[PDB]
């Protein structure tokens, strides 16, 4: 059973990095500062945006409409990681989407926190990095969408988790059983209970000193529903808002009858 | 089916 799992956690490892060309390894060497590569260039202001606008019509909406075509970009890389699953490409197309539907922005949130410290974000495949406190100071309620992303990230970051940690996480994420709609539940919840399993061992293998560690990460799986819950709720009030604001044709299918 | 009619992006995403 436990080299069964082991070869499941590396079979996913391995598939997160053919998925994501920016791990959280490569992340945090940019970000502090441990890479050979070129530093990114850093938005702090309207005149560094300006300024740096070319290496990543109000400035508020330029912005919101960037995050979109990279949270398209993410969807499928996400789409591809879920195909890499043992079991998932079997499950019914319909319960493939759904799986998807309700669980790529928790996903995208649990990823977004490896490009995140506290006081920034990494853009543009790392060539960029905007500043927390920039974002903040977008008028509303622009200012406001990603600062529960980034109070997130800071105590999920505190969980020292690595990429191989994250891999497991994500496919129990993925194989959520009790989304809205599902045709055949029991297969994904036999996948998941197997995700789990691999989950717990390898937290166990490598935080052999982090107490209580799965009971953590379950416990940021409900977290991250409820951040995504009010992450749609935002969004509500941009489409009342908010005109010249029409979200790309692949988010505006994900959250319709979304929550 | 009645999700796979409404998704047409992440049908082919996922084909």
């Amino acid at each position: 059973e436990s080299a069964d799992l082991r070869a499941l956690a590396k079979h996913l490892y391995d598939s997160y990095i053919k998925s994501f060309p920016l791990t959280k390894a490569k992340a945090r060497a940019i970000l502090t500062g441990k890479t050979t590569d070129k530093s990114p260039f850093v938005i702090y202001d309207m005149n560094s945006l300006m300024m740096g606008e070319d290496k990543i019509k109000e400035v508020a909406i330029r912005i919101f409409q960037g995050c979109q075509f990279r949270s398209v970009e993410a969807v499928q890389e996400i789409t591809e990681y879920a195909k890499s699953i043992p079991g998932f490409v079997n499950l019914d197309l319909n319960d493939q989407v759904t799986l998807l539907k309700y669980g790529v922005h928790e996903i995208i949130y649990t990823m977004l926190a490896s490009l995140m410290n506290k006081d920034g974000v990494l853009i543009s495949e790392g060539q960029g990095f905007m500043t927390r406190e920039f974002l903040k100071s977008l008028r509303k309620p622009f200012g406001d969408f990603m600062e529960p992303k980034f109070e997130f990230a800071v105590k999920f970051n505190a969980l020292e988790l690595d990429d191989s940690d994250l891999a497991i996480f994500i496919a129990v994420i993925i194989l959520s059983g009790d989304r809205p709609g599902l045709l055949n539940v029991k297969p994904i919840e036999d996948i998941q209970d197997n995700l789990l399993q691999a989950l717990e061992l390898q937290l166990k293998l490598n935080h052999p000193e982090s107490s209580q560690l799965f009971a953590k990460l379950l416990q940021k799986m409900t977290d991250l529903r409820q951040i995504v819950t009010e992450h749609v709720q935002l969004l509500q009030v941009i489409k009342k808002t908010e005109t010249d604001m029409s979200l790309h044709p692949l988010l505006q299918e994900i959250y319709k009858d979304l929550y | 089916n009645s999700v796979x009619v409404r998704h047409x992006l992440l049908t082919a995403i996922l084909x």
